[PDB]
């Protein structure tokens, strides 16, 4: 059983006290829903099944996969989480907006061909930044395997300018790769002493239909802790809160304060919480206020974090000319990032929080975009800008937050 | 079964009614002396809607004032109306996102614009949609309402023509697109790969712009916030068929009528249909919006006469004429297929054909009016002839002795109308190199960051999967071409040297990032040596350019000396004293 407690002063990244989730690792590759088999064989099939509802944005939500690497009746050396979502553009936008995203990179590249998909994956990995490639072409000819290894070595030599120094080759090879990763997994610096800060990526309410008179447990939001350490029983605050425009004028965004009743991981998480995982905080919030995925796009703070609610923000427009790492064979203006036209709707993804906005005005220096919903992230965070080419939102450029119009409702 | 609800957008997010919309909301225009909002509210009340939400953004004050006096706002009405105002609204997508934010709807609401004229009972379609939802467990999210019609009908204007492809067995929509200006239509193979039983392509459907929706519609709208219109929503849902299928269905009705007022042509078509009892029982004399002024009596050949019309002597009303209360008609007039608002005054010997006169329109004698609309209080002087499709804005007065052209649209506002109003009438690797050259040229003009150029170079090289040594030669050739491309045709050593100064200053970090290895430094000299031959005008000038490699530590002096030591035309050119002088100057400075 777990050996957790409620006694800790300076948390350690490699401490065995928690043994639940230490570092969030990403798995980026062109597997195209083929990395699921590798992830399952690494950790488990359905180890995380505690709350499911009608999926809201399956293709625009990152999914974690905890994995406790145990070796030596054995001992767990480390317990990390694997993150892999469909669409490398969203992951790259999330990564290039600060830090604490895919601390360890695993590339489950195919060892059969060297098509443009591996090149795009390598370009995305380079733009996001330690990476570890892998050859998934099992059950093939030994000479063909050697030829594919030589081709992958050539590609790695080409990519060594940015990141091209990996080494890899029915789960024996998978176990060897896991052991090598555990050996080479650098410890990342995470601040456990700062004020609590989390981003909610999935809101839930486990109260099934026809509940009891008083047995009404509600307010179990889910997300990832950005900075600090969260303890059960603390008074958490929702930075976004309830935003209502019924005042026949400027919208009023009143935050919500609730005592953190419990904190649960895929397993039974301790009272204290460690950053780098998709943990859920259940508080004294009304289930109506947080319906199925209703409270998404919110920031949970302890003492009212510095992130202030904003309505319109001025960004420093800076986009890429062509498509980063992507170039169609026809190239019939498809892989050509057009100029930032006015009245164009696009999302800015700060960390894991993605908000929508239209470019009301911009002249070569700073676009004043009025956000879709009020947001509270930071005052100078590097905000990315992504636009949908065709049914797939992709990064268009970067910018910096300078000023804007803020609101503070009580 | 929860009570039925309906959302009623009271603003068309499109400027198709300038200059009429500039001083009056489209939803408040009088079709048959009755506002379009009254028509759509009556249609909603008839089909059993018990709760209606109206969203108004443009000129919401007038809509509020007019609606609060309507029958539906009376306490006795079974249709509970809630009025929402928000200036932030810019598209229907924003309206649905707001609906989802406030969560007014519970399940299975109605989406319809505020300018829809209909008498459709959608009980059958609603029951079919609920049964499909129950059996398929929340897959279907939308049920359109479409009416069979021949493509030649006037209602099917070229702006709103639509072609659809559906499965005839379950009314499961498979493809949907517009047909404005297209001489041919395209259909993806996917439609046939799934439903091998059969597919039916339909072009006889008229878009009623009425949909039986679900809260999932609002959820998707607030998810894909880029969606702006219902057409965008359906196209986005259909293109991404593999994930979150959420198939859309439809129901066809033939014994009912329904159409939205999009433009003046469609407005005239709908008015002609309404006058001809095509929207029964939404006939003018029914007085569904119960008011003293709008009461009228029906007679032969669809002639509707209000109270105290006071018809002149010898005037002839042929057919499809609606006369407002308090109107005055002169002698020997002839009005056919036209609607005249209350309180109008008409001169003598006039001829009105398919025109529409709103409240307060006064017309002098001798005027010929055909296929034209006259807004409120517009006045026409003596002997004025109006060609078809003419438009007169509110309070516009037209003087005598004028024959307005066909496209005549005039208003008090100068720039909106075609004329102002007043008392008068008159007054392989090469492609990668080309992309590198294009990116470098774009970066040069845009003052791009050094990191941005480095990332673009790495991204372009990785996509092309070109070798760094080949890229370095390509980069050096492009860099040499870029300094060469600075001038048009100077063919002078000073032009190349001066241009390469600023070029190699800021881009030195890019050059340093490009070439780092010793073999790259030797290759850079080889590219520079080939650059001198390919740039024979600047080939002699390359002696000073070669020093820039040592000045910025791009190519090592030893590598350059080894390049000169190793020997041909290139060896002979490198043997020149100009190249030797640079070698001696750098070596002496080095030591």
């Amino acid at each position: 059983l777990t050996t957790l407690d409620v006694t800790k002063l300076t948390p350690l990244s490699h401490e065995v006290i928690s043994r639940q989730a230490t570092i969030n690792i990403g798995t980026i590759g062109h597997v195209a829903h083929g990395k699921s088999t590798v992830v399952k064989a690494i950790s488990g099939v359905h180890t995380v099944r505690f709350k499911n509802e009608l999926e809201r944005n399956i293709t625009i939500k990152l999914g974690y996969a905890n994995a406790k690497i145990y070796k030596l009746n054995f001992k767990l050396v480390r317990h990390v989480s694997f993150v892999d979502c469909p669409g490398h553009d969203i992951l790259m936008a999330t990564m290039l907006n600060g830090a604490a995203v895919m601390d360890a990179a695993l590339l489950l590249i195919a060892g059969n061909e060297s098509c443009p998909q591996p090149q795009t994956s390598e370009h995305l990995a380079a733009i996001e930044i330690h990476i570890l490639i892998l050859q998934n072409k099992i059950d093939l000819v030994k000479e063909s395997q050697a030829k594919e290894q030589y081709e992958q070595i050539l590609a790695f030599v080409q990519g060594t300018v940015a990141e091209g120094a990996p080494i890899i080759p029915l789960k024996y090879n998978i176990e060897v790769v896991c052991e090598y990763i555990v050996k080479k997994i650098p410890v990342p610096p995470r601040d456990f002493t700062s004020e609590p800060r989390l981003i909610v990526i999935r809101s839930f309410d486990v109260n099934k239909p026809g509940c009891e008179v008083d047995d009404l447990k509600g307010g179990v939001a889910g997300g990832s802790i950005l900075k600090g350490v969260l303890k059960v029983g603390q008074e958490i605050e929702v930075r976004p809160g309830i935003v209502s425009k019924d005042s026949e004028g400027k919208l009023m965004c009143k935050p919500i304060f609730s005592k953190i009743v419990s904190l649960f991981a895929e397993h039974n998480d301790l009272q204290y919480a460690a950053p780098g995982g998709l943990i859920g905080v259940g508080t004294k919030i009304d289930p109506t206020l947080c319906r199925a995925d209703r409270m998404v796009g919110q920031v949970l703070g302890a003492v009212g974090a510095l992130p202030e609610i904003f309505t319109e923000l001025e960004i420093s427009y800076f986009l890429l000319r062509r498509l980063l790492g992507v170039r169609t064979e026809g190239d019939k203006k498809a892989a050509k990032v057009q100029k930032l036209s006015k009245n164009e709707v696009l999302m800015v993804n700060i960390g894991s929080l993605s908000t929508g906005g239209r470019v009301s005005a911009v002249k070569a220096d700073l676009g004043k975009i009025v956000l879709t919903n009020p947001v509270c992230t930071e005052v100078g965070e590097k905000i990315a800008l992504s636009r949908r080419v065709e049914k797939h939102w992709r990064l268009i450029g970067w910018g910096q937050i300078r000023r804007g119009v803020t609101i503070k409702p009580t | 079964p929860p009570p039925l609800q309906a959302v009623l957008v009271a603003d068309s997010f499109d400027r198709r009614f300038f200059p009429i919309s500039k001083d009056q909301p489209r939803v408040l225009l009088p079709l048959a002396n009755v506002a379009l909002i009254d028509y759509t509210l009556e249609f909603l009340t008839a089909t059993g809607v018990q709760e209606t939400f109206v969203f108004c953004c443009w000129k919401a004050a007038q809509i509020k004032e007019h609606l609060l006096k309507s029958k539906w706002c009376r306490p006795t009405s079974l249709n509970v109306v809630r009025i929402i105002t928000s200036e932030l609204y810019r598209s229907l997508g924003d309206v649905l996102r707001d609906v989802d934010a406030k969560a007014l709807v519970r399940s299975d609401f109605l989406l319809v614009y505020g300018d829809v004229i209909s008498n459709i009972n959608i009980t059958r379609a609603l029951e079919e949609h609920r049964l499909r939802r129950k059996l398929e467990k929340n897959v279907s999210v939308m049920t359109m309402i479409f009416k069979e019609s021949s493509p030649s009908h006037p209602t099917r204007c070229h702006e709103d023509n639509v072609v659809v492809a559906v499965d005839s067995t379950t009314n499961r929509v498979l493809h949907f697109q517009k047909t404005q200006g297209l001489r041919r239509f395209a259909f993806p193979l996917s439609l046939f790969q799934g439903s091998s039983d059969g597919v039916e392509v339909r072009y006889d459907l008229l878009d009623c712009h009425i949909s039986i929706c679900s809260p999932q519609v609002a959820q998707l709208f607030t998810d894909n916030f880029d969606y702006q219109t219902r057409d965008d929503f359906v196209r986005g849902l259909l293109v991404n068929e593999e994930i979150l299928g959420n198939q859309i269905h439809m129901h066809v009705t033939a014994k009912e009528y329904g159409a939205r007022v999009s433009n003046l042509h469609m407005y005239s078509a709908v008015c002609a249909d309404v006058i001809r009892r095509w929207v029964y029982p939404l006939t003018p004399e029914a007085n569904f919006t119960d008011s003293t002024t709008q009461s009228c009596t029906h007679s032969r050949h669809n002639i509707y006469r209000g109270p105290e019309v006071s018809l002149g002597h010898g005037s002839i009303l042929e057919e499809n004429v609606l006369l407002g209360s308090g109107t005055v008609i002169g002698s020997n007039c002839f009005i056919t297929n036209s609607v005249i608002g209350p309180g109008c005054h008409i001169g003598d010997n006039v001829v009105l054909d398919q025109t529409y006169l709103w409240q307060g329109v006064r017309v002098a004698a001798g005027a010929q009016i055909h296929q034209s609309l006259l807004c409120d209080n517009a006045e026409v002087k003596e002997r004025v002839t109006l060609k078809p499709r003419s438009v007169l804005t509110s309070q516009v007065v037209v003087g005598p002795n004028i024959t307005l052209p066909e496209g005549s649209v005039i208003s008090l506002h100068p720039p909106d109308a075609e004329e102002d109003e007043d008392d008068g009438e008159f007054s392989d690797i090469k492609v990668f190199q080309n992309e590198v050259l294009g990116t470098l040229q774009r970066g040069k003009e845009e003052n791009i960051s050094c990191d941005n150029l480095v990332l673009e170079i790495n991204s372009l090289k990785y996509a092309y999967n070109i070798s760094l040594k080949e890229v370095m030669q390509v980069l050096s050739h492009v860099v040499l071409e870029f300094p060469l491309q600075q001038m048009d045709s100077p063919l002078d050593s000073s032009r190349y040297c001066a241009l390469l100064l600023p070029l190699l200053k800021a881009w030195s970090p890019v050059f340093r990032n490009y070439i780092k290895r010793a073999a790259d430094h030797l290759e850079a000299l080889a590219a520079i040596e080939d650059f001198f031959l390919e740039h024979e005008a600047l080939g002699i000038s390359m002696a000073k350019v070669l020093m820039a490699f040592y000045q910025l530590e791009i190519l090592a002096e030893e590598t350059i000396l080894s390049w000169f030591s190793q020997r041909d035309k290139g060896q002979q050119l490198r043997k020149n004293q100009q190249l030797q002088r640079f070698i001696q100057w750098l070596k002496e400075a080095e030591e």
